[PDB]
């Protein structure tokens, strides 16, 4: 599992939950 | 005496350009693309990617940059043309509509500077204190952001470093300071300046000029709380910022050069990074938190993310996701996984976007067979390089067929212990009706058994409460499905004929004469609710869910379009739309968040409204379709579905951004129709006409259904060949040098997984580094049905392939591939070697019949009359066809890379520069040059429209058309042609060839594709035609808004370096068809003098019908 890819920026959670 | 005309055929695919910011609201995530002339805006919700508002500018956009200065409520956009045009742009939805207002404008040429390897370069201070350029060498641009400079004003400052590569602003200084990469002698380097808008000046810059990397080819500006600047070379990753300096250099890079990088955290702590092989990396810089609260940076560190397409632009959006903007392929939508679950790849692919990249080859082919052909391109570069078939308009392919003979009506009927799939299918003749029984597709007919016999029904569903209704012209008629006999009838009461009939799952609205009577379905019994007599006499009605509030009608005397409540007949609207013919259909359905009613005129047109249902308040356009009485009817491909428009030119109604999606479909004629989900004849359609019954499938939303084959390689050039039913697709691919002194394979690509695959091995030639790219090209045997790569023959060794031919020569009977190729060393760039080979396609090999060996480089050939027209270098042979199949050879002297044949012995090669013309005679075997062209221009390609017009492009995006001069003396002023022709497209032409896409008063059609993926037509017109539209240009420009306030004069004007002349000989419909998008009085403001909107609206309706 990455390091660097814990914790991307979240600047809103139901922006991209559908798909 | 040239009179050319332009449209897109479709817009540009590749993604140059695309920036993250609050352009809509504050927290409104927008991801703004730029593609070449189009602008398109979306919105970061739930859903993914949902776009706002797709502009369209006069011009390339050459730097987009997003941007909110002190005390502003949302971003303003920036945009730079690469005519030099800038323009702030502002989103405003103030009112329901929405609008781009253009808070300034203004041109920023220079008329005394050179534009710069690397291009133009457009940054933006970190706190909106001026916007910084880097058009021309030696000359940084100014731009000062106050209020007062709407007229954009601008200043140059002057730059002793020459060669500049790129440039950035500073985050964290004490006033605006820059740092960029310049080249001078003695490798390059990386300076400081501080830009003093005050006195104009550069004043000396916060830190000391470092050496750098040799081929450093960007620079990040790094956030407040690090402050500094990464470079980006080809091995090293470095970091700058005063005295403190990290660098790390992975041998992971240096593989493919870094081209794009973007910014995922706000702090800075993690990049994004890019290579043309296609990877993404994730450039780190970690923390190092000390004992006073302050944040420091320690180290840099790089690991691969996995694998993109290869990208042009890069943004992170939101929760994990990254769009990845591909110029040379499909732009996708990206998910980045902490754990990597499969393989190595933290990246996921959510969604791909169709690009036709870099048109590099194209052919026309009747794929379809009537008279509509469809486009085989050879898209894409390296591994995103594919064939794109475009196919124009909705397609079915059937399934069965039978013999029937004018039927009037198509109807699903399920008749069993409900097994969820239609097992009945009822037809209607003029009077009589047979149940078809069919259990698997059986013809023979049981009339399960009350229906009517010879009485021709009008309606045949599946009413609710588990029953079978029938309208027809005795009554209407309830069978059952408890025992499944004749159990309820509404005979009538004068017990004459019905007329109209509308049946959804419970209701029943029936007209006889004037009379409208309403039924409802109860358990084997016929209720009678409403009653009326309207006004005048009914011609078709519709209802739409099993109750409904609205029942919609049309009258035989008025063409009325009247709307009624159905507990009683209460009058809702009546439209003045009067014509003189009858409304045949209507029809009222759900598309998209909204209610359409839909009426289909006897004349061909139709209608289409909006409205709510809490009232009848009602969008009038007269969109024309076919010629006759189309019949609607909704069908179901998905759940949220769409409605059919029968008629002699089959139209579908899509949802498009919630609007109307007007695409033909590939069918001759069809008068009936209705879907069909069978348990023999899955999710199919019955199409009814006047002649069969087919039965098949559907395709696509929109216009164009693109097809894919992807080819993992680089497809050059591309012949069809009819005899071996199967194309001809010239490739290379790239191999890097072995520790053995050869090559490898960077990935498995079609050339090396093909199904034959043979080689050379010819001796023709008797007179070598480590760590290199090469190139190998292949003549792959893609088929045309099952594409692939049934043969892939491999050439020589620094081999390239330049022309490819699929032709028959002299008296030969068999039909050949001829591929000119050109020994490529990797040293001297003009080749002195070169190669025609004649293959054929026998059965499943590819022999090898001819090879006429040949010094110079085979650019360009065609076939002529019978003989192998070539061009080799500066020469233009003729070649033949010799009957021991040996091609003997017949001279010019000129570099011809393009070369086409009208026919008639008349010849067009280009470049040495620019145009000539050619004739053969059968007199000597030697051409006679004609006319040329003496005006030069970088060409890159050619066309003949007739023997007087020919059409270039060259390497400045522009288009021209050249004619025989018919001046006072032939002696010479014959021997010139003039340029009748002048036309900016803004595209880079690679390919033009004949033919259309549509099934085909304008006389001609040539198509041309383009770098950005865009595709264009290109036809004649009359001096009538012309002199209509060109009025017709020179009045929109005043009453058509333009984005950036740049005049369409402007954008179409040829430009150069040197010769910027006006337009001429030339229309784009691409701002006439719009003139179908305007209101009235702006739209009667054009047509006044010289002519009524009704006079224009439906004729560009038929200059849309080219493409």
């Amino acid at each position: 599992m990455a390091d660097f890819l814990k914790g991307l920026p979240v600047y809103n959670k139901s922006n991209f939950s559908r798909f | 005496m040239s009179y050319n005309y332009v449209v897109t055929a479709q817009k540009p695919t590749a993604v140059n350009g695309c920036v993250t910011g609050h352009f809509t609201s504050a927290e409104d995530l927008n991801l703004l693309i730029a593609k070449n002339t189009r602008l398109e805006i979306y919105v970061v919700t739930a859903e993914g990617l949902r776009p706002v508002k797709e502009v369209g500018m006069y011009g390339k956009i050459a730097v987009m940059e997003l941007f909110r200065p002190k005390g502003e409520s949302k971003d303003l956009l920036f945009i730079l043309t690469a005519k030099y045009n800038a323009c702030i742009l502002e989103y405003k939805q103030s009112g329901e509509s929405i609008d781009i207002i253009t808070r300034a404008h203004g041109n920023v040429q220079d008329r005394i500077g050179r534009p710069s390897e690397t291009g133009i370069i457009g940054i933006i201070d970190p706190e909106c204190r001026m916007i910084g350029l880097r058009l021309y060498d030696g000359l940084f641009k100014v731009i000062p952001l106050d209020r007062d400079n709407k007229e954009l004003k601008a200043f140059n400052i002057r730059l002793e470093e020459l060669h500049v590569i790129d440039v950035k602003f500073l985050y964290g200084c004490q006033a605006p300071t820059i740092c960029f990469v310049y080249q001078d002698p003695q490798g390059r380097h990386v300076k400081t300046y501080e830009v003093s808008l005050r006195e104009k000046e550069f004043n000396k810059g916060p830190w000391k000029q470092e050496n750098v990397e040799a081929e450093a080819s960007m620079v990040i500006a790094v956030p407040e709380p690090f402050g500094g600047a990464i470079i980006i070379g080809q091995e090293s990753i470095t970091y700058h910022n005063g005295d403190k300096y990290l660098a790390i250099a992975p041998p992971i890079i240096k593989q493919s050069t870094i081209v794009c990088h973007n910014r995922v955290d706000p702090n800075g702590s993690r990049y994004l990074l890019g290579d043309m092989e296609g990877r993404l990396f994730m450039l780190l810089l970690e923390k190092e938190e000390q004992m006073d609260g302050t944040v420091t940076l320690k180290d840099l560190r790089v690991e691969l993310l996995g694998e993109t397409s290869i990208a042009e632009c890069l943004t992170y959006l939101d929760n994990g996701v990254v769009f990845v903007g591909s110029r040379l392929g499909d732009s996708q939508l990206v998910k980045l996984n902490v754990d990597s679950n499969e393989q190595g790849s933290y990246v996921v692919a959510m969604e791909t976007f169709t690009n036709l990249g870099p048109i590099v080859d194209m052919c026309v082919v009747d794929l379809e067979r009537q008279g509509q052909g469809q486009l085989v391109t050879c898209s894409g570069a390296f591994k995103e390089g594919s064939l794109r078939i475009i196919r124009n308009g909705i397609g079915i392919h059937e399934h069965a067929s039978i013999d029937l003979p004018g039927i009037k009506g198509l109807w699903p009927l399920r008749s069993d212990p409900n097994r969820e799939t239609d097992d009945t299918l009822v037809l209607s003749f003029v009077g009589q009706t047979r149940v078809l029984m069919l259990n698997g597709e059986e013809v023979e007919e049981t009339e399960l058994m009350g229906f009517v016999d010879d009485q021709q029904t009008f309606f045949c569903g599946n009413v609710a409460h588990q029953q079978l209704i029938q309208i027809t012209s005795a009554s209407v008629r309830l069978v059952s499905q408890e025992p499944k006999a004749l159990v309820s009838e509404w005979k009538e009461p004068q017990a004459k004929n019905i007329s109209v009939a509308s049946c959804n799952s419970s209701q029943v609205v029936v007209a006889v004469g004037r009379a409208l009577y309403y039924l409802q379905i109860h358990p084997q019994e016929l209720r009678q609710i409403s009653h009326t007599e309207m006004e005048h006499e009914v011609a078709c009605l519709d209802i739409t869910p099993g109750l409904s509030p609205l029942c919609a009608i049309g009258l035989w005397t008025d063409i009325s379009a009247r709307i009624l409540k159905l507990p009683s007949f209460e009058l809702l609207h009546k439209e003045m739309l009067g014509g003189e013919i009858i409304p045949r259909s209507i029809l009222m359905t759900t598309f998209e968040s909204s209610h359409y009613l839909l009426c289909a005129l006897g004349d061909g047109a139709l209608f289409y409204f909006g409205l709510n249902i809490e009232t009848g308040l009602l969008d009038r356009k007269k969109v024309t379709l076919g010629t006759q009485p189309t019949v609607l009817r909704t069908f179901r491909s998905l759940s949220t579905t769409n409605v059919f428009a029968c008629s002699d030119r089959p139209t579908v109604i899509y949802s498009s951004n919630h609007k109307l999606v007007f695409s033909n479909v590939n069918l001759k004629e069809v008068n009936y129709m209705c879907p069909l989900n069978s348990d023999g004849y899955p999710d199919s359609l019955a199409l009814a006409n006047n002649s069969t019954l087919t039965i098949g499938t559907i395709d696509e939303i929109q216009k164009l259904h693109i097809r894919t084959v992807p080819l993992y390689e680089s497809p050059r050039k591309i012949c069809y060949q009819e005899v071996s039913q199967c194309f001809g697709v010239l490739s290379s691919r790239i191999e890097v040098q072995d520790t053995s002194g050869g090559t490898t394979a960077l990935r498995p690509s079609a050339s090396t997984q093909a199904l034959s695959s043979s080689v050379s091995s010819s001796k023709l030639f008797s007179s070598t580094s480590f760590g290199e790219e090469v190139e190998v090209h292949n003549l792959l045997i893609i088929d045309q049905h099952t594409f692939e790569v049934l043969h892939a023959h491999q050439f020589l060794q620094n081999e390239y392939a330049l022309s490819l031919v699929s032709c028959k020569l002299g008296k030969d009977p068999n039909t050949y591939f001829i591929v000119g190729t050109a020994m490529v060393y990797p040293e001297e760039a003009e080749p002195k070697q070169g190669r025609i080979v004649v293959f054929q396609y026998s059965d499943g090999k590819l022999q090898t019949v001819a090879e006429k060996e040949v010094k110079g480089a085979v650019y360009s050939m065609v076939e002529f009359n019978g003989k192998l027209l070539a061009s080799i270098n500066s020469t233009v042979r003729l070649y033949e066809w010799t009957t021991e199949k040996e091609l003997r050879t017949h001279y010019n002297n000129i570099m011809a890379l393009y070369l086409k044949t009208k026919g008639d012995f008349i010849l067009v090669g280009d470049l040495m520069r620019s145009v000539l013309l050619l004739a053969y005679k059968p007199m000597e075997g030697n051409f006679e040059e004609i006319a040329r062209d003496f005006n030069p221009n970088w060409m890159s390609a050619v066309e003949i429209l007739d023997d007087d017009n020919f059409l270039g492009a060259e390497n400045a995006f522009n288009l021209f058309v050249c004619q025989k001069d018919s001046a006072a003396t032939t002696d010479e002023e014959r021997q010139h042609l003039q340029e009748v022709g002048l036309f900016h497209l803004g595209e880079f032409v690679n390919v033009f060839c004949h033919g259309s896409l549509v099934m085909q008063p304008t006389q001609g059609s040539v198509l041309f594709g383009t770098v950005n993926g865009m595709i264009g037509l290109v036809t004649s017109l009359s001096e009538s035609w012309y002199n209509l539209l060109l009025d017709m240009q020179n009045r929109l420009n005043k009453v058509i808004k333009s984005v950036g306030k740049i005049e369409h004069s402007f954008w179409r004007s040829f430009h150069t370096e040197r010769k910027t002349e006006p337009a001429t000989g030339f229309i784009d419909g691409d701002l006439i068809e719009s003139f179908l998008d305007i209101s009235r009085p702006k739209m009667q403001e054009v047509v006044a003098n010289l002519a009524t909107a009704d006079d224009l609206i439906k004729v560009v309706e038929e200059l849309t019908r080219i493409h």
